[PDB]
């Protein structure tokens, strides 16, 4: 029983370091049971008739296994393709040496393939180990439309969909191109400041020259990119300070041939007493059919456990990567390349010296570029948020309050001057409210600096499917918030769960919730009138509120919602006049506002205590920097009585 | 009360010459992160070895077997994952001496509770020249009175079966020097524990503590 | 529009011959009203006949397979359940001559309408040993001139990865007979039907009649 293998070679004389390397690795067991052999060729320009050889490999000897390497010639994605088709129809397993193309490791193509190397997305999963180290957790992701450029947005994402913090705004350039200034200059705006690139190495000298044109490489900034954007003439146009990694003993491949052989003897003892091998498929032509066992020597030897190469221990993973290979991080010092990391897998060990950054400080620094100039929305809420039009000399009344003190007011533009029906008009009113003076409170804290503007669908804003069927896109308001329209929030808005996941929110620093309004008498939600819906008396409450939802949510009380949505007032503080006109006579709102109505006005009565327990707070976008900070700010008015004094003197005195 | 889900029940044979292909494709295919085993020595040996063969000894499964394996107690074999659980009973670690001597005070004792009941033993009947077995009258009424004993802290009891009833146990595992070492105690039905929580340990200690359990503090 | 409550996902692996021992168990856990398969023929052919043994093939249970399987239509195979839906293209009038009739056809009319505005007849490539040919020149928008075409009523609006889009196919299923019949079709719409009802066709079993009155 001669079991017999070949290996496919370039240069001729790694041919015959393969003769006598295999012919060495035979002294592994000489028993006289099994023995081994090798026949060896070396490539060709044509594909076509580099694949007939291939056949005549075939049938020349019953294989067992091909093995193929690289050659000189620059060539990369036209080099492997005949080998692994033609094998493919009689399941022959084959071994490539050097390949770190992404589209071979796909099993569904390529069926039947093994390789040592691991191809370009493994290396994306060490970023996320570097990028884990210094805390940057804001990234821009640049990436080419090649296969390889999918491959790997796909890996980042499952990456960090694992923790599933974010990515922030990944954005893709057609290969070989010039002129990619535009994407540049677009995605320069944003408050990220770090960003990742893995395309080809003259893509990769052209970006680098297009944003030292734009000024991107100077200091503050890193960027880091993947192994061959470092290679080639791409340093002829890299700025110094940017990341490097390569793996540790590649392109050599004549030890990566004394793991193969290695590896293939640990599989060929071991499967030649399963049940009923007896044979490989011999010939090349008219034997239209499959090896019997193909798929069993292919997965035996996927998980063989192999235990010592020249490159240390080497296994397989699921669909056969290089699992657990090494990698070295070189930092472009000064137009050269310093070896400053080992990542073999759990870490990066920063065993080097020092390490220079894109801006020549030799701290690290920190992305996340603050900035000092904010977009504040706000909306029309009666005891919360007032609103005036201004004396024409150039703002509104500047008076003292009945204390005496100054009420502080700002100039917010906004609105159309007039919900239902008008074109537009955009023009400025004077402003000042309760929120108003937290905000001045937190502005003198923090430092800050606000241009306030209200809204323009006058509404807080829901989930809406419209008929143009698509993803539920946020509305009004939360759009205007998401889309980058608006960069905080600041008004009495509700914290509930459909929200709680695109929001980051603050400690609630006032307790509230569900009351109903009647002029006079009422009683909470048991009645029949209620349970079921009367001719005489109408519920309605305020269209898209968190309200909206509360009751399109609700198994029993589904019904209610088929009341509701019959008529509501798609309106604000003007439907109040609604129980002044008689016509609505339940109003289902907020407590804190609805009770100061109570309060102000006559006539108004609330019945009963509250039926649901919310808070409101102030809302930012996923994750921002300032959160922690404002939070905090908040809580420390809270316990100075701040809070109390504002309530004191804003609605107690009514 | 509890459901006790079971999974599978699975019988093998393991003989010394005997089909290795059967048992290691019926073993290589199970999916279950607790184990109960019934096996001698002899034969937990080799099943244990073929199980490291086939990649079921990690730190995140667990083994229990009943007293009839481990019969060394003092040289714990190879092949053996750390981590094996097992009963046995009192006397775990007291001397052959200590043994036979608590032994003969019990049969003393028992011997002293029949004088105080009537006065004196019973005389034998050893003739292996006739050995007649001829009745029962008396020496039953000496078993019945020797069936309950108790002596210096140590509370022995005894059924219709010759094997006595609700002693004092012990639950015993391996260390990381491959070493038998009480863990839990056993009496009266309430069942102790000196490990809050199970201590996996992996290819050599550095307890690959899992991702999914957690330390709560709370205060009354 | 609608809410999906998909019960769960199982992966199974079997080599049948010998290896299936753990997949009884792992197919006999498993409880939910719809079935949808995805396998190879012969791989069908192990899982149905090792759910026939399991017992998850009862009328109140219904399988979904998409067209990957179930190859030989003019074949109706042994030990397959009645009343499964597969979902197959245009290809009952299918035939060998068919075949021939739509391919050539279809060429030269792609050959012929991007000359019919200021075009010319093409010409072969070199060979299969020069390897010529490394650029793609101004003929190659005639291969993306094969892109849109139309003929016979039947729309064979092509997609940029190589195959057909807002395609003309069908849905079928197996009757009492053992073969294939058609079900219905989808014709650029919405689905069309022949049995309004699934007719659930042949002691402890399920889906049991309930009548009513209100
Ligand atoms: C869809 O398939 C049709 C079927 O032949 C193809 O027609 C394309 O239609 C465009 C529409 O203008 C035509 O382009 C030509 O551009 C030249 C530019 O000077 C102009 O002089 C012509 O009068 C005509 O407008 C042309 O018939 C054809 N496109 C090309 C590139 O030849 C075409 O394959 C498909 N349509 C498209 C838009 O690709
Ligand atoms: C390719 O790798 C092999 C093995 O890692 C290298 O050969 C080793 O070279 C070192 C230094 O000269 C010696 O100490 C070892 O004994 C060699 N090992 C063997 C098995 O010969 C080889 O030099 C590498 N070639 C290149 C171009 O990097
Ligand atoms: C890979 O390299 C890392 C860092 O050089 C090694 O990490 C150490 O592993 C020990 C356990 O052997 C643990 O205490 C820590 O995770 C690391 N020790 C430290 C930081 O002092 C790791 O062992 C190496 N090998 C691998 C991951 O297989
Ligand atoms: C959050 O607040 C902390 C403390 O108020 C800020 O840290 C301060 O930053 C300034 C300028 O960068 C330093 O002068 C102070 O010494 C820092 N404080 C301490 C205690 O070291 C931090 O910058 C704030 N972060 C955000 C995002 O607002
Ligand atoms: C349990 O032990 C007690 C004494 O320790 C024994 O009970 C005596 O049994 C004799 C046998 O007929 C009778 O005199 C009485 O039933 C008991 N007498 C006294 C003074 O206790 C006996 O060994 C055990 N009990 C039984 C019921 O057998
Ligand atoms: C295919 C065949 O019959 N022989 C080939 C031949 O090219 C080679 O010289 C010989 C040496 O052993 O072995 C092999
Ligand atoms: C084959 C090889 O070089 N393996 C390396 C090893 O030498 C090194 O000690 C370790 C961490 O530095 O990473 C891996
Ligand atoms: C072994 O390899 C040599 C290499 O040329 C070949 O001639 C011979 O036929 C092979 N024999 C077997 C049994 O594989
Ligand atoms: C093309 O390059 C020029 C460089 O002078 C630049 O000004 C222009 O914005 C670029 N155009 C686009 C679309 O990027």
């Amino acid at each position: 029983k001669i079991v017999n293998i070949g290996a496919v070679l370039s240069t001729r004389k790694h041919e015959q370091m393969f003769r006598e390397a295999v012919n060495q690795a035979n002294k592994r067991h000489g028993s006289w049971k099994i023995q081994l052999n090798a026949t060896s060729v070396t490539h060709k320009p044509n594909a076509i008739q580099m694949a007939l050889s291939v056949c005549e490999d075939l049938i020349s000897s019953q294989v067992y296994a091909i093995l193929v390497s690289h050659p000189p010639t620059p060539n990369d994605h036209f080099t492997p393709t005949p080998v692994s088709y033609t094998a493919g129809f009689y399941r022959i397993p084959v071994l490539g040496l050097t390949t770190r193309m992404s589209i071979y490791s796909d099993k569904s193509i390529h069926l039947s393939f093994l390789r040592t190397v691991p191809p370009y997305s493994h290396q994306s999963s060490v970023w996320f180990e570097m990028m884990r180290v210094y805390s940057w957790n804001h990234i821009i992701l640049l990436v080419s439309d090649d296969h390889e450029g999918r491959a790997a947005q796909k890996r980042l994402e499952t990456l960090l969909e694992e923790r599933e913090s974010k990515a922030e705004k990944v954005l893709q350039f057609d290969p070989g191109t010039k002129n990619v200034t535009a994407l540049l200059m677009e995605a320069k705006e944003l408050e990220a400041r770090v960003i990742i690139l893995s395309a080809s190495e003259d893509d990769a000298a052209t970006v680098y020259r297009a944003a030292a044109m734009l000024n991107m490489t100077g200091s503050g900034y890193v960027w880091l990119v993947g192994e061959r954007e470092i290679s080639g003439n791409a340093l002829r146009y890299a700025p110094d300070g940017i990341l490097g990694l390569q793996l540790i003993n590649g392109k050599n491949e004549s030890a990566h041939i004394s793991d193969a052989v290695g590896v293939v003897a640990q599989a060929v003892h071991e499967l030649l007493e399963k049940e009923n091998i007896t044979d490989p498929p011999r010939g090349c032509v008219g034997n239209t059919n499959i090896w019997k066992t193909g798929p069993l020597f292919k997965r035996v030897l996927m998980s063989s456990k192999y235990a010592d190469g020249v490159t240390g221990r080497v296994e397989f993973n699921e669909d056969g990567d290089r699992k657990f290979a090494n990698y070295s991080i070189m930092n472009l010092q000064n137009r050269k390349l310093v070896q400053v990391g080992i990542y073999n897998g759990t870490h990066v060990i920063p065993n080097d010296r020092k390490i220079i950054w894109p801006g020549g400080e030799t701290e690290k620094p920190r992305g996340y570029q603050m900035s000092t100039r904010l977009k504040i929305v706000t909306i029309h809420q009666e005891p919360f948020v007032y609103v005036k039009p201004t004396l024409s000399d150039g703002t509104c009344k500047e008076e003292f309050t009945v204390n005496g003190d100054p009420v502080k007011k700002v100039i917010c533009t906004g609105p159309n001057d007039t919900s239902p029906g008008s074109p537009r008009h955009t023009v400025p009113q004077c402003c000042y409210g309760f929120c108003i003076d937290l905000l001045i409170k937190l502005a003198r804290t923090m430092n800050f600096t606000y241009e306030v503007h209200l809204v323009a669908d006058g509404k807080f804003g829901t989930q809406e499917r419209v008929n143009n069927s698509n993803k539920k896109e946020w509305n009004g308001m939360m759009g205007e918030l998401l889309s980058g329209q608006a960069d905080m929030i600041v008004a009495p808005l509700t914290i509930n769960n459909e929200r709680a996941q695109y929001i980051e929110f603050s400690k609630p620093f006032k307790y509230q919730g569900l009351t109903i309004l009647v002029k006079k008498r009422i009683t909470g939600i048991n009645d029949p009138r209620l349970r079921n819906p009367s001719d005489k008396f109408i519920y309605a409450t305020v269209k898209q509120s968190s309200v909206d939802i509360y009751f399109r949510r609700q198994v029993e009380l589904s019904t209610m919602y088929r009341h509701m949505e019959k008529h509501n007032y798609e309106s604000a503080a003007e439907a109040i006049q609604a129980v002044r006109d008689n016509k609505l006579h339940a109003f289902i709102w907020d407590s804190a506002v609805l009770e100061f109505e109570a309060s102000q006005k006559c006539d108004l009565v609330t019945t009963g205590e509250l039926f649901f327990r919310s808070g409101f707070g102030i809302g930012m976008r996923k994750d921002s920097p300032w959160k922690q900070n404002v939070s905090l700010s908040i809580l420390k008015s809270h316990e100075n009585g701040f809070m109390e004094d504002l309530d004191k003197t804003w609605v107690r005195y009514q | 009360h509890v459901s006790w889900r079971l999974l599978d029940v699975v019988t093998l044979e393991l003989g010394p010459g005997g089909p290795r292909a059967r048992t290691q494709r019926l073993l290589r295919q199970l999916d279950a992160p607790v184990f109960v085993a019934y096996c001698s020595r002899e034969e937990a040996e080799v099943l244990f070895a073929e199980a490291a063969q086939a990649g079921l000894v990690g730190p995140g499964h667990v083994w229990l077997v009943p007293n009839l394996a481990l019969g060394s107690t003092d040289a714990p074999p190879a092949t053996f994952p750390v981590g094996l659980i097992s009963v046995v009973t009192e006397s775990w670690r007291l001397s052959l001496r200590q043994k036979v001597r608590d032994g003969v005070a019990i049969l003393a004792l028992g011997a002293h509770s029949y004088w105080r009941q009537h006065g004196t033993l019973p005389a034998p009947a050893g003739d292996c020249r006739v050995h007649p077995g001829p009745v029962s009258p008396a020496r039953e009424a000496f078993y019945r009175h020797l069936l309950n004993v108790t002596w210096e802290g140590r509370d022995f009891s005894f059924s219709p079966g010759g094997y006595l009833v609700q002693p004092t146990m012990v639950v015993i595992a391996l260390n990381r020097h491959r070493l038998w070492e009480m863990v839990g105690r056993w009496e009266h039905g309430v069942l102790y524990m000196k490990y809050p929580v199970w201590p996996r340990y992996s290819a050599s200690l550095q307890p690959v503590v899992d991702s999914r359990h957690l330390t709560v503090a709370t205060l009354e």
